[PDB]
């Protein structure tokens, strides 16, 4: 009855790799309470990617590199690797903020989880939305 | 970076699954905040003067509405969703109390860029209008047991108010005798539940949220000033004495409350022209007050 | 044993007395002559009495409360209290070089302290004897350069075997808890032991 | 709690320049919040004094790194007077609004590193903020 | 150094000017009022004073400092009666309304140094502020 | 009184000019400050020791205690 | 209180020999309240003066003719004759203190102890300063 | 700690002798509890003058009669007689005053206590000081 939160707003920091793993569990509510079961990632894959804007035609700043990290916990890390910030770095915007120039906006990102195989319905689902911000950094 | 304009917001209550956005409001207020222990624990061996602050509870937050009348009549889920048995457009108030807990809802508060403020276990617990020379507007006050933030929301795009109702000049009546010289018709409606602190030794360190309440009374009240009038020497129609019980209705074009008995009470006040306020409740054995809602043409 | 208190264990400064309550308990056969005179003999032994009172409490400072009071009730011994009140260190040096001539009984004392402390004992402060446990109260004192006169209120209790040391500072009640038969600990929803008390009694 | 990795360093002028780190691992799931310091192995910090954020800048100067008694988790970073120097002669001539000492002489951030202790670079920023040179008198 | 800590001190005039510090380390989670006189031993603290807060400005006076006491903690920022008459000659004459006594002659600034054999560099700076002259009349 | 002590020498001097306030967390400022007030206080207590010595007498309170200091801020 | 504690204002009465009785006392307060000893005065010479401006050409006035009345027991007595309290009141500002209207304002004065001795201990401290202010009267 | 009272005002009786006695008392403050001793007056004069003005250059409008009641109970007299008292309330202001047209400002008065003797200092001290002012009378 409560509210999802599938907007999420991630700040990644120049020069560093960013790391963002999502565990999945199945729960209820019945007479015993909250049962929690870690839900099995078997033929799970994901997949993100980063524009400058929402309107159609927009330049794609990068893409997410997926993986998943244990499937009996129900585990799956999205991240991407340092020259994937640099490049996105590049790309953002130039306008900085007051009281900390260290963010400024990169664009906007998707990650949907899909299960595609010949018994498998083709189903896709949008995990997540949201902006990606950058931290600027000095160093390297 | 993103401010908050009131005027820049949308209210909807989400009840049952479905998104009720309550356009038509003229103003709402509400207030978040948290309760504290603060002890300070002087000793004769340390006179401190720092103290031991712990927040472990969220203060109930008390929301307040006002809506004015719409031609679709959303308004009157209101007092559905305070405890009113409803058939068809008509609001009956019930002998008894129907329920020991209230109707609970959640209610939504949204503003531009995905800012939200969520408050959970909502219930109706006053709705009060004033049937007078300016614009019916009736102010519902909600309490909450939990606020969060949250990034997405509900949003009523069907389910809104229509076109505020235009004017119309209200009337009291006795059976199908008009009151002369009405004044100011304000009608008033409760459900006085009161919440159930549990807070327990298993909630130390924790933040912890009212869930539960229990109704301890609903009724229906309306004051009326009138100025004192009188047609006859010795008038028996129009005088001071209380009316133990006689029908009553408070009528407007779009809206009548209705009380099959009533029991008035008469004040005097000798003011630059005297006026008389009644005091209107309905008796022991009254049937059930009565609240119709006319969109247009009755 | 020591009792906690922010003295020992300052990382809790919950210990320590929010009131301490220090009674005067002497037994005295009283009789009220028909005549008006009043006529009372002391026999039993006098002992300081000590009412604690706690803070609010939180969890952990009370579990090493209790944790101590239950080593208390387990070995047997005695529970030693130091007052902060009394605790004005108005006499300063070593108190080794101190002799109290032998042979005195009574409320009166005499020793010399060989030009060795600095710092004269007021009326009202605390005095104890090193070998004996029993804590007095200085009453009247008067010193003539060196030697010392001070007067305490409970008779001494074991007469001078000139060996006894004074002992000016640190002074603490070998008492005996009055609380241990029932001893409950509320905890409330806050998270805090309220009302904590202690009804201690000297012994000997 | 939050964050607080912003915070701004004042170094003096003719005056070489250290700063000594506490690392630390405060856990408050007990009340009694745990003081277990963190084990300073394979880590190694870089830190770099960069006037502005803009790309291309020029890089004032760079920290001097120092790990020192790894077991209690302590670290220390600093720069020679020679590197004071170097700062101070680039700073701005516009000075700070609450001490009229203060020239604001760039940026800054420490980042430490894990290098393949689990053959993974874990490598992320301590700290941020601005460098700020404090005019000096004696010399 | 210490930003938050800045103290303008007052000179007499015709007066011979005297402070004393005390370097005494603490550490009082032990117990209250834990604190060790530091040994100053191979310590030589040094100042000036500037008529300006710049470079190229002029220099005033020389604090002629001393270690009164060694391994005590105890150490003196002095300067003499002529040194003081010579800030009197060169300070400003804007006197304030209110406070007719006290006039501004410039910044001052003092640092602490290691001189160990089997050591390094370990200047640092202890004070910070301006220095007033209080006028006298009964020379 | 007819005669009294008046503070020729010490006295407040000019007023300071205004300067903006800013609240920060360590050196991070916090955006969007409106009015900053701080509160200190003493809250001591009057010890009334008006005793049947003071009869037909004017009583004036002379002793107090101290049952806390505090300092708060409202942001 | 970088010198708000050693400035206390003299009204020097008119007609009247002028005599202020000091008693030097090392107060120990903060090893522990309450202990004050007096302080050996001997080879502790004063001297002070009064002056009618603080300009660098100022008028000499008067002069305080210091005295140690007691060498031990940190004693001591500045006072200034009749002559120079006439002259001081023939010497003093004609505007008259509103909330006193017999105080006119005289000068500005000093008051420095010179403890010069066989040990190298040649300190000075000014002690004193303030304004001097006439009190006028009438009984000549 | 307290403060004095040096300023005090009198108002005189016209036609009516105007007599003012006071009382030296020494004080102390220690462990027992004020001891109050009277002051011997021995070699002890005072003397007044009235003057009509502050300024330098007033009219004397008369001057005081001083003697020494009890010298072991310290208490001296300081008062003038009718004919002063006449005098004075010839060379008093005309202006009246509302409320109360008896009371008119004559002038200022000081009163000096002094020792002089060849072993005792000069020393002089104005004990007191203020306005005088007269009720006028119509007897006499």
């Amino acid at each position: 009855m409560s509210t999802e939160n599938r907007v999420i707003d991630l700040v990644v920091d120049e020069n560093v790799p960013y790391g963002l793993l999502m565990q999945f569990m199945d729960v209820d509510d019945s007479v015993y309470p909250s049962t929690s079961k870690p839900v099995d990632l078997t033929d799970f894959s994901l997949r993100g990617s980063i524009k400058s804007s929402l309107e159609d035609g927009a330049e794609t700043v990068a893409s997410f590199t997926t993986a998943i990290v244990d499937a009996a916990q129900g585990v799956a890390s999205i991240s991407l690797p340092v020259s994937a910030v640099t490049t996105i770095a590049s790309k953002a915007s130039k306008e900085r903020d007051r009281y900390n120039p260290r963010q400024r906006l990169a664009g906007y990102y998707d990650v949907i989880i899909t299960r595609t195989a010949v018994g498998s319905a083709a189903s896709s689902f949008r995990i997540m939305e949201g902006k990606v911000y950058i931290s600027d950094g000095v160093t390297q | 970076m993103f401010y908050s304009l009131m005027r820049e917001s949308k209210i909807v209550i989400e009840y049952d699954g479905r998104g009720y956005h309550f356009d038509a409001l003229s103003n709402y207020d509400a207030s978040t905040s948290f309760q504290e222990f603060k002890t300070l624990r002087r000793t004769i061996h340390n006179r401190t003067n720092y103290a031991d602050s712990i927040i472990n509870a969220q203060d109930p937050s008390s929301i307040s509405l006002a809506i004015n009348f719409s031609t679709t009549l959303i308004e009157s889920n209101f007092f559905d969703w305070m405890g009113f048995t409803r058939e068809g457009n008509s609001l009956f108030l019930p002998r008894n109390t129907p329920n020991i807990e209230p109707i609970m809802f959640n209610m939504y508060i949204i503003n531009h860029n995905n800012s939200c403020i969520y408050f959970e276990n909502c219930y109706v617990s006053t709705v009060d209008f004033s049937l007078d020379k300016s614009i019916p507007i009736l102010n519902v006050g909600i309490e909450s047991g939990k606020f969060s933030e949250v990034s997405t929301f509900r949003d009523g795009y069907t389910i809104t108010q229509g076109e505020v109702l235009p004017y119309s000049a209200p009337a009291v009546y006795t059976n199908s005798s008009p009151l002369p010289a009405l004044i100011s018709a304000s009608m008033s409606f409760q459900q006085q539940c009161s919440w159930r602190e549990d807070r327990n030794i298993f909630d130390i360190n924790k933040i912890y949220t009212n869930k539960r309440a229990y109704v301890n009374e609903m009724n229906a009240s309306a004051t009326l000033a009138f100025y004192y009038v009188k047609r006859l020497v010795g008038d028996k129609f129009l005088n001071l004495d209380p009316e133990t019980r006689t029908p009553l209705i408070i009528k407007n074009k779009y809206v009548s409350i209705t009380f099959p008995l009533a029991r008035i009470s008469k004040r005097l006040n000798f003011s630059d022209l005297y006026q008389v306020e009644y005091d209107v409740i309905p008796t022991a054995d009254s049937d059930p007050v009565e609240i119709n809602f006319f969109g247009e043409r009755k | 044993m020591r009792l906690p208190d922010p003295y020992t264990n300052p990382e809790y400064p919950g210990l320590g007395f929010e009131s301490v309550n220090l009674v005067d308990n002497d037994p005295m056969i009283r009789d009220e002559l028909p005549n008006g005179k009043v006529k009372e003999v002391k026999i039993s032994a006098q002992y300081w009495g000590i009412n604690i009172s706690y803070p609010e409490l939180f969890p952990d400072e009370y579990a090493f409360l209790d944790s101590r009071l239950l080593e208390y009730k387990r070995t047997g011994d005695y529970l030693d209290v130091l007052l902060p009140q009394y605790e004005a260190f108005r006499v300063r040096g070593d108190t080794k070089s101190v002799t109290i001539p032998a042979g005195q009984k009574g409320s009166q004392i005499i020793l010399n302290t060989n030009g060795t402390l600095t710092g004269q004992p007021k009326a009202g402060d605390l005095f104890k004897l090193s070998t004996h446990p029993k804590v007095y109260k200085i009453t009247n004192f008067s010193s003539s350069g060196n030697v010392w006169n001070i007067s305490l209120y409970p008779d001494l209790f074991i007469t001078t075997t000139g060996s006894e040391k004074p002992v000016f500072n640190g002074i603490l009640f070998r008492t005996k808890l009055m609380n241990g038969d029932s001893f409950g600990s509320t905890l409330n929803n806050n998270g805090t032991y309220s009302g904590i008390s202690l009804s201690l009694r000297e012994s000997l």
